[PDB]
């Protein structure tokens, strides 16, 4: 399936994902396409932010869902 | 950039489209319709109402969505364009591809035409329009004549719909700007943008003279533009949704006019509030073509999203409604005849069989390996077949496939083509030994098996069919070369596969080594 | 010596992402009365979530408190006027152990912590009463919904996706000052989707270009705007932006809605950053006092929460420090008027 990644600058990227992939996967697949570590990147679904070692079913991560990327401002 | 390899599974001979239609071309002299398919082959049919199977030839060399075709030099030329990139240019007498011009970026998605001056003009998602002398084309070698292109800039938005007039002096092409941009194609000089539509406009239609312009617009109204007075005179809502299609008589004073809501009417121009509703389609229009024996038009052709193609008569005009019920016609008046697209597809966990099913309902087998199917398996369920056919095995994977023509496409990359060891006994193949073979390894030398370079011929393990067409393309699209697999043989083929083969597939198939 | 009757908020170790949001908490206008009910509803019916929220109400009362204590007699604080929150970092470490030790952290980050974590309560107390306004807090105070519009420009099907949000994800630049109008149009305005990127239609089964666009269906009574304020190269790879936007005062999504509204919204609260990398920095808030007890010698002029100091900066000068500097903007809080 497809879905759609806001990145920094608020252009929008498409991901080809699979619902058993885990988060991990998807911020890989944001590394290849935007040179940012997985470590540093922080995603947010509908208001809630993914967490490592679950998948996108666990979610309900469908086709056209929308993450936003986004990073920790540590302070 | 980076150069993928990819296959269709098909039969050799596909009589039916497999999937929409985008255009049509009528030609009057030999009473024979060009259907440009969705599913990247265009075919001929006779419109004899005489003939019981209309087919006549197809024309297989578009990877992809054939967007636009142009008859040229009374029938004897095809100029197609499509998603694929490319523009070819065919033979539409013995209906061959002569050549292939790639000066295009993205999908090529129009094509304007000049009787007068035999121009033609190409437009895609790449804003470049190329104009294109049709006697300059046929260029046989590099000496003899080399094809040269002349373009059109301005454009800020992806083109949709392009339009020339008959005498050649104004083109002008309709985008996602909401603008029509007009040049001069013999100068190339911009001429004026006319503004007022405010949604893409996906059709263009221009008078005789070029001083009249008729454009319809996904925003449902068709605009009648005044080029001597740089404005719009007229606009017309007569669709409820977006107008795709267009058509106008000789006389440029009744257009037809068709998109999403499927009702396809006439208009006449002098007086817009009475309009006519000719027919409802089964399936959103995608382009009409009048057919033109007589003034008042007998009958209109119609391409939908379906695979059938419907003639439609008009005898029976000769209204007071604006918003009729009853469509005037409700059966066509020939057909013919489409076959089923692929919707669904499934890789199974074998890396090995795909399960598909089609617009029928039915469901198929397939072997990707051997590039054929296995068996079709009717309508049953198809996530139940899936459960059904699970098997508690891990395999990397290492093609992808694609459904955009309809058909089964299957490519390969280099970033997963050679994921794949498998073992000759669970392969179910033999020589005896039983070593490792490299799926990916071993279908590209089943491709390229008629390659005289990759001689000392094929795998050893099994054949792909000789007729399977063999793709060398960039990744996202674009075709670079494309043959079928029994053809490598050839003086033009072997000169070409030597200048398009990435290295990496010269590794496996020519070098033998992994 | 001019102390001041606002309460600050001493720092337990690197912890003023925690005190900046905390302070901007205290001042939105449903939060305190709203978890008064909810501690007014576990009180009654019963750890986790209820730690939370009582974790929150002795905050807010230790600052209630310490403000009467300061306005009955003033002569007997200094130079502090300032409570430690340890219930509520404690709670936050068992909810999540990144908040352990005493690293530096992100304040959006835990906002989302704390109010994702509060309306969990909400929901398993709708479930525990509903089987025998309040719930309600999280989803009228913070949280909106959206609509995103993806239109296939070849059959021009437009499919719809409503999702939740609490704050709106903006870009600071482009990759020469851009407004909030422009980095809100970046958000939700039409986004054409071509070229090697395209949309999937699953109608017309093949790659097309598409035009998106989000809308702002219900909104709250707060608006939070988290700010990008950092971008990325690739060559850790990452950097701040430490320029900002053109930030106004008031504030109105009609163009972006789904219906048309006169809902303006007022700026009240802006938190900041302040440092040149991503890795550590220092948090503080700023919060406009509005709105009601014998203390209108303020109102209109802006406090600023440094951990256990607070400041008082005019209307015009604290402006100009917002718009283009010292610490940078990163998120922003305005509120139905
Ligand atoms: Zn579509």
């Amino acid at each position: 399936m497809q879905i759609f990644v806001k990145t920094l600058t608020g252009k929008t990227i498409t991901l080809e994902v699979e619902p058993s992939d885990t988060i991990e996967n998807v911020k890989a697949k944001i590394q290849d396409k935007e040179g940012i570590p997985p470590d540093q990147q922080r995603l947010i679904f509908a208001g809630k932010q993914l967490e490592d070692g679950r998948t996108l079913s666990d979610y309900n991560i469908q086709k056209e869902s929308t993450l936003h990327l986004v990073l920790r401002l540590r302070g | 950039r980076k150069v993928q390899v990819s296959y269709v599974i098909r039969d050799e001979v596909e009589k039916y489209n497999r999937n929409g239609v985008n255009a049509l071309q009528l030609d009057p002299a030999l009473n024979r319709l060009f259907t440009a398919g969705r599913d990247s082959i265009i075919r001929i049919w006779s419109v004899n109402q005489h003939k019981q199977d209309p087919y006549i030839a197809s024309m297989e060399h578009h990877t992809d969505w054939v967007n636009d075709i142009v008859l040229c030099c009374n029938g004897k030329t095809l100029i197609s364009a499509s998603s694929d990139t490319t523009v070819k240019v065919w033979n539409a007498h013995k209906g061959f591809c002569m050549s292939t011009l790639r000066t295009h970026k993205d999908y090529v998605k129009a094509l304007a035409y000049a009787k007068d001056k035999e121009l033609v003009a190409s437009a895609g998602l790449d804003r470049q329009i190329f104009l294109w002398d049709v006697n300059t084309l046929t260029a046989l070698t590099a000496s003899n004549n080399t094809v040269t292109t002349s373009s059109l800039s301005g454009n800020k938005d992806s083109i949709y719909s392009l339009a020339m007039n008959q005498l050649g002096t104004i083109i002008v092409s309709g985008s996602t700007e909401k603008v029509l941009r007009v040049w001069d194609p013999r100068t190339c000089a911009k001429l004026m943008k006319l503004k007022g539509h405010t949604d893409n406009v996906k059709a263009l239609l221009l008078n005789r003279d070029g001083t009249q312009c008729l454009s319809g617009s996904s925003d449902g109204t068709i605009r009648l533009w005044s080029l001597g007075q740089q404005r719009c005179i007229a606009t017309y809502r007569v669709h409820d949704e977006g107008v795709w299609a267009l058509q106008v008589n000789d006389a440029f004073t009744h257009v037809y006019s068709g998109g999403r809501d499927r009702k396809i009417y006439c208009t006449d121009l002098r007086n817009p509030d009475i309009r006519v509703l000719i027919c409802e389609e089964k399936a959103p229009v995608l382009k009409m073509e009048l057919d033109r024996s007589a003034d008042p038009p007998p009958a209109i052709w119609v391409a939908t999203t379906k695979s059938t193609v419907n003639k439609w008569t008009l005898k029976g005009i000769h209204n007071d409604c604006t918003n009729p019920i009853t469509p005037l016609c409700t059966q066509p008046d020939q057909v013919i005849k489409g076959g089923a697209s692929i919707i669904q597809c499934h890789i199974l966990n074998d890396k090995r069989h795909i399960l598909t099913k089609d617009t029928n309902n039915n469901v198929a087998y397939w072997d990707v390996l051997k590039a054929c199917k296995v068996e079709d398996l009717g309508k049953v369920d198809f996530e139940d077949e899936i459960k059904k056919r699970f098997k508690m095995v891990y395999v990397p994977n290492w093609f992808s496939v694609d459904l955009k023509t309809g058909m089964l496409t299957i490519t390969l990359d280099e970033s997963d083509c050679f994921a794949a060891w498998v073992s000759a006994k669970d392969a179910g193949f033999s020589s005896g030994s039983d070593p490792k073979l490299n799926l990916g390894g071993l279908l590209l030398q089943a491709l390229l098996e008629y390659w005289p370079r990759t001689h000392v011929k094929g795998n050893g393990y099994f054949q792909v069919p000789p007729h399977t067409p063999v793709i060398f393309g960039e990744a996202g699209g674009r075709t670079l070369f494309r043959l079928l697999c029994r053809d490598s043989g050839g003086e033009t083929e072997s000169m070409l596969l030597n200048e398009t083969v990435p290295q990496w597939v010269i590794d496996i198939t020519v070098d033998k080594n992994m | 010596e001019n102390l001041l009757p606002f309460v600050g908020l001493n720092n337990l170790g690197n912890t003023c992402y925690l005190n900046s949001i905390l302070q901007v908490l205290y001042f939105c206008p449903g939060f305190k009365s709203g978890v008064k009910h909810l501690f007014n509803i576990i009180s009654r019916k019963k750890l986790a979530s209820y730690e939370l929220i009582c974790s929150l109400q002795s905050l807010i009362i230790s600052v209630e408190q310490l403000q009467a204590s300061f306005l009955l007699n003033p002569e007997k604080y200094t130079d502090e006027l300032a409570t430690q929150p340890r219930r509520l970092l404690n709670t936050l470490r068992e909810l999540n152990p990144m908040y352990e030790g005493y690293l530096q952290h992100d304040a959006q980050e835990v906002l989302q912590c704390i109010l994702g974590n509060i309306q969990e309560t909400c929901q398993l107390l709708k479930k525990e009463e509903v089987k025998n306004i309040g719930f309600e807090l999280v989803e009228k105070l913070f949280q909106g919904q959206l609509v995103l519009r993806t239109r296939c420009l070849e059959c021009e099907s437009l499919t719809e996706r409503r999702e939740d949000f609490q704050d709106i994800s903006v870009p600071v630049q482009e990759d020469e000052m851009k407004t909030l109008r422009w980095a809100i149009s970046q958000f939700a305005s039409v986004e054409r989707i071509v070229g090697e990127d395209k949309y999937f239609c699953e109608n017309c089964h093949h790659y097309t270009e598409a035009e998106r666009s989000l809308l702002f269906d219900k909104m709250p009574e707060v608006i939070t705007i988290h700010l990008k304020c950092f971008a990325a190269s690739g060559l850790g790879g990452l950097s701040k932006i430490n320029t900002p936007l053109l930030t106004p005062l008031k504030l109105s999504l009609e163009e972006w809605s789904t219906k048309p509204t006169n809902d303006s919204y007022g700026l009240f609260a802006v938190v900041m950053h302040s440092g040149i990398t991503i890795s550590s920095g220092h948090y503080t808030a700023s919060v406009k006092v509005t709105d009601e007890q014998s203390l209108k010698e303020y109102e209109g002029k802006w406090l600023l929460f440094d951990d256990s100091e607070v400041k008082v900066t005019e209307e015009k000068d604290f402006l100009n420090s917002l718009s283009p500097p010292t610490s940078t903007p990163y998120l922003l809080f305005y509120k139905k008027l």
